[PDB]
């Protein structure tokens, strides 16, 4: 019923900018809090940012290694949230996931604490930052020339 | 009439006093429970200015106390030592056997002065002050309480 | 029961004074028993089938009625509420003549 | 600001066992934890919000418990689809840097499975480029621990190979491992016999698959 | 019930305030003082009752104490009433099926 | 559950809360009785040193009182006026409506001093202090009591 789609990921050189887009459908977008959470290949999950709804003022919060280089925005007429990345550093190479904090979980928070529970997660996008250019894959067949069951593969290199 | 909660098959409904359900079974007074629930649990503001703005002084209404058997752990409780500018006590001492609320993470102890224009301090929204297994309409001096309301249940057993 | 509160605590961290049974040794004696702070037992009840929130709502909807009761009585402390509810429960079924195959008679 | 620490880091249990993961907090927190299920390659899926509360659609075998600093996640009886990495995240304050735990990866236990072994020589089209990559395949084996050693003309080689492990299959709880060996064209055309030897608990004796250049 | 006490008093010299009406002495002004409102009686150990009763009291104490720990009543008078209520709920709390063990008909 | 005395013609049993005996008949609350029995009747030492060794001071435990309708005539009762060495009272005054035990042949009145290391004086064996139709967990000042325990009976 609820689905989120991330887009805009790609290769960017260290120090460059990049714009990520998050499309949402299946719920009330104008009343839900949005958040960006990234996962490094070897560092697990890391929270990036948070944006409130237009009801609570829509204040934005960022992470410590992230402040001053990223900027979050939202469009309620299109149910979309954008993340802008400037002065990017090599440590920000990660798989970025777009998450939503629905109005229903606002109702379960009773002590009125600012922290949120991440309800639904999207497919996520890949953001790679390295001092190298793109290279095409190499496809080579692996011939099967074993008994009743046999195995067959192909190899991709470089 | 006073409402009563019915829990059957992990479901809760108000017992209809007009209706008669012969399948309801009450085989012991142990199946009857009174429970205190904290206004905290409904999302009310717990900062001291809002809580004290929910309380007010009034004369002419005798206080009343009703027991309850089980309660909820509070994050925030309050304990008031308020005097008038002339030094006289605004709140009465805790009656015999009225002890503080037994489970508080934070006890907000407020001291100071006010006009205290009334013999007793009541909850402006009609809630109760929960003490050690006793709910009162009024605030007692120097005695930790939680803001709450009371429900009555028949447990399935 | 429709919960109409602004927010709800889905978790019920309950404390009570009913003993859980299997009292160890002679700890029931008041001299050797615990103090007033350690006579409680705790438990955690999660929100199942929307029960917990509803319970809170119930308490809310009870409050008014309860207050009226406390206005009528002159008891400084009222403990006989549950007992009275049980008495009314019995009177509801067996207060009058119990006619077989009747609506107000609970028989077989 | 707030530190979360999971335990254990890795876990291996059989189908139908009672599994319990612990999440510890640095500061005081009153049931703000949340348990997320993340299967490899997919997005994290919310299982538990606050304490002991199951999200609509989550099966009944999952259960939460605890308050304060320590929290417990319990699966009554494991099932094959429960193989995933689970995370605990606090919602008490505005999230800090260490708000998400490092994660606990659950692994399913089954009977010892003997690996099916195959070997693939480098292709002629790949030999045309000046680089050679021999493949050694060990599929359908549990547990994951296995020993792969390359021997060129009965000489053990090291530092020129790389291993790759596939995640646990969803239908049958069996792993797969691929060993890629990369050499130059000249050094590849310098020797006759090439063998990949493997040791595993499902085989009484370690087995070796070999071939000669241009064989049939 | 087997009395396992070191010794037992077989005789029960009991005093009570239960009513026995003689003249107009029931008016509090003309009534007796707090020392003369009691009536006495002597009940001997018959068929091993008395001693057993004493044992009962012993075996009751713990439970009673536990009850007094749970309640916050300074004085508890509604014990007999609650036991009567449980007595009625035990028989007529649920549907009374004719010719059943939990139905008295 | 509090044990309920089941009386028959020359029979006494504990009422089984699990079982239901339909032949048992309770047609009135007059058939329900609470009774106080004196530790005297169980053979306990009544000399002052042993009795006072059965009592001890403790703080933190609120006192509790339960009524009883009928009691036993005591040979030996006690009445304590104990102060601390500084002259302050060790025992609280009798609450309103708590009078002395109504039938005592000998009242052992003990006066003196002690450390009284606790807010209330309790019975170390968990027994009760029996007063005038009120049983307490604690000793009140200057108020004659008997040591005893409470039973509950249905009379036929
Ligand atoms: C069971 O649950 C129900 C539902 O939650 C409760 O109903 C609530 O009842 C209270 C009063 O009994 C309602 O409170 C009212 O709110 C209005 C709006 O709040 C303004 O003020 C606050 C505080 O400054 C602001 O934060 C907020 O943004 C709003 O600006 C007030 O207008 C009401 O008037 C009060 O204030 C004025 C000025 O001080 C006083 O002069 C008045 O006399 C009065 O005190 C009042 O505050 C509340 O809105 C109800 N809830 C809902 C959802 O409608 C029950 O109270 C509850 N029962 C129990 C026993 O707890
Ligand atoms: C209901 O009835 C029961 C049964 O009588 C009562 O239980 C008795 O409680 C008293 C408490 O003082 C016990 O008396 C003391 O017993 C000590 C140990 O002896 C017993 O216990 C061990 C361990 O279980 C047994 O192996 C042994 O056979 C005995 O049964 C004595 O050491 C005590 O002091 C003695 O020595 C000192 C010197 O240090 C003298 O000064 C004393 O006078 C005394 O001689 C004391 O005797 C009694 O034993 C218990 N009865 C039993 C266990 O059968 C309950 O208290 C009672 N409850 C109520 C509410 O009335």
């Amino acid at each position: 019923e609820v689905q989120l789609v991330e887009s805009g990921g790609g290769l960017v050189k260290p120090g460059g900018s990049l714009r990520l887009s998050c499309a949402a459908s299946g719920f009330t977008f104008s009343n839900a809090w949005m958040s960006w959470v990234r996962q490094a290949p070897g560092k697990g999950l890391e929270w990036v940012g948070r944006i409130k709804s237009k009801t609570d003022g829509g204040t934005i919060d960022y992470a410590a290694p992230v402040k001053g280089r990223f900027t979050i925005s939202r469009d309620d007429s299109k149910n979309t949230v954008y993340l802008q990345m400037t002065s990017l550093k090599t440590e920000d190479t990660a798989v970025y996931y777009c998450t939503t904090y629905t109005e229903d979980m606002r109702y379960f928070d009773w002590l009125l604490r600012g922290g949120e529970t991440f309800d639904y997660w999207g497919q996520g996008t890949l953001v790679t930052v390295s001092s190298a250019s793109t290279k095409g894959p190499s496809v080579f067949p692996l011939a099967p020339s074993s008994g009743g069951t046999a195995a067959l593969g192909c190899l991709v290199k470089d | 009439s006073i409402p009563l909660g019915v829990i059957h098959n992990s479901t809760l409904q108000v017992s209809d006093v007009d209706k008669l359900v012969c399948r309801d079974k009450l085989s012991s007074t142990n199946q009857l429970r009174s429970v205190g629930l904290n206004l905290e649990g409904n999302g009310v503001a717990t900062d001291v200015p809002s809580a004290t703005k929910r309380w007010g002084f009034r004369s002419g209404v005798p206080p009343k106390v009703v027991n309850y058997e089980a309660g909820e752990w509070a994050e925030n409780c309050y304990n008031l030592e308020i005097k008038k500018p002339d030094g006289s006590e605004c709140l009465p001492a805790a009656p015999d056997g009225i002890r503080g609320f037994p489970r508080c993470r934070y006890v907000h102890k407020v001291s100071g002065t006010g006009p205290c224009a009334g013999d007793f301090a009541f909850h402006k929204e009609g809630a109760f002050f929960l003490y050690d297994r006793l709910a009162s309409t009024v605030i007692y001096r120097g005695t930790t309480f939680a803001e709450g309301v009371v429900a009555f249940l028949i447990l399935p057993q | 029961i429709v919960n109409a509160q602004p927010k709800c605590n889905p978790n019920l961290h309950y404390w009570t004074t009913q003993d859980e049974g299997a009292a160890i040794g002679l700890a029931w004696i008041p001299y050797f028993g615990p103090a007033a702070e350690g006579i409680y037992i705790e438990g955690l009840m999660h929100n199942q089938d929307g029960l917990i929130c509803g319970l809170r709502q119930l308490a809310n909807e009870t409050t008014q009625a309860l207050q009226l009761f406390l206005r009528a009585t002159t008891e400084l402390r009222t403990f006989s509420i549950l007992n009275r509810k049980a008495i009314d429960f019995l009177l509801q079924r067996w207060g009058g003549t119990c006619h077989i195959l009747g609506p107000d008679c609970c028989i077989e | 600001d707030i530190r979360l620490t999971q335990s254990p880091s890795s876990l291996s249990a059989s189908v139908g066992d009672r599994v319990t993961i612990t999440c510890r907090a640095s500061h005081y927190i009153s049931t703000y934890l949340n348990w997320y299920q993340q299967k490899p390659g997919k997005a994290p899926k919310l299982l538990i919000y606050a304490a002991s509360n199951l999200q609509s659609g989550v099966p009944s075998r999952f259960s939460g418990s605890g308050f304060g600093t320590d929290f417990s996640l319990t699966i009554s009886s494991l099932q094959p689809e429960d193989f995933a990495t689970y995370h605990c995240q606090q919602s008490y304050s505005t999230p800090g840097r260490y708000t998400f735990g490092q994660g606990t990866k659950v692994e399913i236990k089954r009977t010892v499975a003997a690996p099916s072994v195959f070997i693939f020589p480098p292709s002629d089209e790949q030999l045309k480029s000046g680089t050679a990559s021999v493949v050694c395949l060990l599929n359908n084996f549990y547990p994951r621990e296995a020993k792969v050693q390359w021997k060129v003309d009965n000489a053990l080689q090291s530092g020129n190979s790389q291993e790759s492990v596939t995640e646990q299959d969803s239908k049958d709880s069996t792993y797969s491992l691929s060993s890629t060996l990369t050499l130059s064209k000249a050094d590849y055309e310098k020797h006759k016999v090439y063998a990949c030897e493997v040791t595993h608990q499902g085989l009484r004796s370690p087995v070796t698959k070999s071939f000669n250049r241009g064989e049939c």
